[PDB]
RNA sequence: GCGGUCGCCUCCUAAAAGGUAACGGAGGCGCCCAAAGGUCCCCUCAGGCGGGACGGAAAUCCGCCGGAGAGCGCAAGGGUA
RNA sequence: GGUGGGGUUCCCGAGCGGCCAAAGGGAGCAGACUGUAAAUCUGCCCGAAGGUUCGAAUCCUUCCCCCACCACCA
RNA sequence: CGCGGGGUGGAGCAGCCCGGUAGCUCGUCGGGCUCAUAACCCGAAGGUCGUCGGUUCAAAUCCGGCCCCCGCAACCA
RNA sequence: GGCGACACACGUGCUACAAUGCCCACUACAAAGCGAUGCCACCCGGCAACGGGGAGCUAAUCGCAAAAAGGUGGGCCCAGUUCGGAUUGGGGUCUGCAACCCGACCCCAUGAAGCCGGAAUCGCUAGUAAUCGCGGAUCAGCCAUGCCGCGGUGAAUACG
């Protein structure tokens, strides 16, 4: 069923289906399972609607999540720019932020190639 | 895969150790 | 209202992270709800859970002594 | 269905606080809610009426009224649209059924919106009615998420007998509209 | 990310001159070659001329610059695009 | 001679009835509609401003102001809420 | 207006009363060969309504268009 | 002045009849083959349609003007 | 400070696009080299990087050490997915006078391109090719996926 933001997962498995939420997966998943004492091998398709609210409230209230996270990530990145720092104007230019090299494939950060 | 540091054989690739590849006997 | 081809709109029961919303009055009675706010989850009677304000703050603190 | 908690809450909470604040001389002069008009611009569906009729099925479910269909006033070429094609759905609702719908809208719908730090308070149109747009339709309780083919939003128009803006705000404030202050 | 968390390294060349600018009664432009160092809190509100290898760049200093090195605000290259 | 033109409609020329010429100024027709027809019952524009998800100068929605500048199948005129 | 031919899978094209996803050709796709381009080779894929029989792409009525032809014009 | 035709990527041409999604050859650009170039092969980019009005929902396309272009005409005197 | 730039183009490579596959547990079998200004067992704290404590070894003595694929068992069930790990946010460990430019590593979050690659083009005839790990050199640390070596499992096919 539903989780912070919405993000309805289904079938699969409770522990895997929690990955499908923004802010959560692997580690943060398998942890919230035992702390609400729920079997991760169980399919979310069927479980007690109790384990659903046990899970929801924990995960929602433990740590910040989809809407809130995404805006906070975007928030620091803004602050890295507009403060004028090098970390920042590599966010301005859509260029690689940490080291690496732009003389050859930057592509992920750089975008498709525009030949000349 | 040998490039995901978060797997057993991933960490073996860089030959480092950690949570996903602890040292024990 | 025109007779025929119109939804019933019968008194219902809505649930949530809180107790029941008695009012209801809608088609499809006995509905389940993700999170209702006005019982004060969700920013109303704001809990402001997992709040931070640590963006400047964190490097102001642990860096204070260290 | 003449009970409707919000309706009552208007008379035994809101009307009084209203007179106390603006000091109205007359019984009628204090702001009333008339007419919440809901509207979907659906022109995303032009030549397919099959997409439309599923969406009007949707509104009726949340409103309890079968909506109208609005039709192209003029032909405007740049995005398709010859004249008289179905554009979207529009349902007027009042008098109870506006109440029962606004009630659900405040307690259930808006809480279910991603983020939602509250309703922008500049949408008062200055003669004192308020307007708001919604992104998806499953924020209403009547929608099951397995019935959605595609997410289409709407326009909600709420009309007040409040002559001014500041008044109309008060009314909706006291009704429990979560403004962003 | 990255590190120290014991020692919090900053050059004592300027830290002297900055501390001395704290309680002086004066605030002026301090030229430094030290980009290796870390910035603030006793540094904030001060104008430092930082070397990029070519010259000293003026930088005004404010609180959200906190944990950052002094070279971050003095970029070494010159680009302006290609075409 | 060559070129243009040749019947029909609208406006001006046309001198406040009508009519009125030139190889005077400008435009249109040779169709169309089984609803774009008869009748009864309702309804009232364009435009401007404010508001409103995808909606942008204008898709649809709400508020107010708007006596007709909109519409009337097509040219213009007269007419017309 | 008249006569004679038609109408087939994307194009052409044969089309028979015992079923003919309906010859064949080329087009397209995928294989083989490849200096380029091909050529060669292998596989993949009934105008309309009605009506006569047990069976209709086949016979008839009708309707729609095409091609052809002859003739007329107050 | 007269009449007919035209003007569209860098070149040369379709598309305009019949309103709605601009095509072809060459050229250009990136790659391949070669020791290398050319030929050849695999990819790509590039035009608002002379210009200004008008018609329409929509104009390269239909209408008007102006502007250059090609052709024909200018006879009896 | 730069040699690390970045509209772009090319060579050599690594990791892949998954089910003869990925993940978790347990369990095996090598060789060559390296190290007492170092290799570090074992114990403790840490999710971990690592930090404490500390024993042996000038080393067929003691240490790097776990070899990995493989074996067993369990999970995933064809999904841009438990494939793949690029980017990016935050949090830390270490070397070093110092990691902004420009380090390596750990953890949490993030999860991109990519569904087997146009014209073309490379290697390999046997313990070879494929695939799997391990060691040295340089070196404070390391941008090593490179290089030089080591063994593990181990094909196909040569008409002519
Ligand atoms: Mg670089
Ligand atoms: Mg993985
Ligand atoms: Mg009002
Ligand atoms: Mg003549
Ligand atoms: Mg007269
Ligand atoms: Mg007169
Ligand atoms: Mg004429
Ligand atoms: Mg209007
Ligand atoms: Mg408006
Ligand atoms: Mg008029
Ligand atoms: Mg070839
Ligand atoms: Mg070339
Ligand atoms: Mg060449
Ligand atoms: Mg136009
Ligand atoms: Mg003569
Ligand atoms: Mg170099
Ligand atoms: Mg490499
Ligand atoms: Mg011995
Ligand atoms: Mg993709
Ligand atoms: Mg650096
Ligand atoms: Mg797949
Ligand atoms: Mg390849
Ligand atoms: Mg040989
Ligand atoms: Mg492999
Ligand atoms: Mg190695």
């Amino acid at each position: 069923a539903r989780i912070a933001g919405v993000e309805i997962p289904r079938n699969k498995r409770v522990d895997v289906a929690l990955t499908y939420i923004y802010g959560i997966g692997k580690a943060r998943a398998k942890e919230a399972l035992e702390k609400t004492g729920i079997n991760p091998a169980t399919r979310v398709k069927d479980l007690t609607e109790a384990e659903v609210v046990r899970l929801r409230e924990y995960v929602e209230n433990t740590w910040k999540l989809e809407g809130e996270l995404r805006a906070e990530v975007a928030a620091n990145i803004k602050r890295l720019m507009d403060i004028g720092c090098y970390r920042g104007l590599r966010h301005r230019r859509g260029l690689p932020v940490r080291g690496q090299r732009t003389r050859t494939n930057a592509r992920t950060r750089k975008g498709p190639r525009k030949t000349v | 895969g040998k490039g995901d540091r978060r797997t057993r054989r991933g960490k073996i690739w860089r030959g480092t150790y950690g949570k996903y590849r602890p040292r024990k006997k | 209202m025109k007779e025929g081809i119109h939804p019933k709109l019968v008194p219902a029961r809505i649930i949530c992270g809180c107790g029941n919303v008695i009012e209801t009055y809608s088609t499809k009675p006995e509905i389940y709800v993700e999170v209702c706010s006005k019982c004060h989850p969700f920013y109303t009677g704001q809990q402001r859970f997992v709040d931070t304000e640590g963006r400047v703050e964190r490097f102001q603190r642990r860096y204070g002594d260290s | 269905p003449l009970d409707v908690a919000l309706k009552r809450k208007y008379y035994e909470e809101v009307r009084p606080e209203l007179i106390r604040r603006f000091g109205y001389q007359n019984v009628w002069e204090v702001p009333r809610l008339e007419k919440v008009v809901i509207n979907q611009g659906l022109g995303e569906a032009k030549e397919d009426a099959r997409i439309l009729e599923k969406a009007a099925q949707e509104l009726a479910l949340i409103t309890g009224q079968k909506p109208a269909v609005t039709r192209a006033k003029k032909s405007i070429s740049n995005f398709k649209l010859r004249k008289g094609m179905p554009i979207g759905l529009r349902v007027t609702l009042r008098r109870d059924r506006m109440w029962i719908f606004l009630e659900k809208l405040l307690n259930v719908a808006l809480p279910r919106i991603r983020d939602f730090r509250g309703l922008n308070p500049n949408s008062f149109d200055g003669r004192g009615n308020y307007n708001l747009g919604l992104r998806e339709q499953l924020i209403f309780p009547e929608i099951t998420y397995d019935m959605v083919d595609a997410l289409r939003g709407m326009d909600i128009a709420v009309v007040t007998t409040a002559e001014t803006d500041e008044e109309a705000r008060a009314l909706l404030e006291l009704l429990g509209f979560p403004f962003r202050k | 990310p990255r590190s120290l968390k014991k020692g919090v390294f900053v050059d004592d060349h300027l830290l002297e001159k900055v501390l001395e600018l704290n309680a002086k009664g004066e605030k002026r432009l301090i030229k430094t070659w030290s980009r290796r160092s870390t910035i603030v809190p006793e540094m904030v509100g001060h104008t430092i001329a930082v070397y990029n290898g070519k010259q000293h760049v003026p930088v005004y200093i404010t609180e959200n610059m906190v944990g950052h090195k002094l070279g971050e605000f003095a970029p070494t290259r010159t680009y302006r695009g290609h075409g």
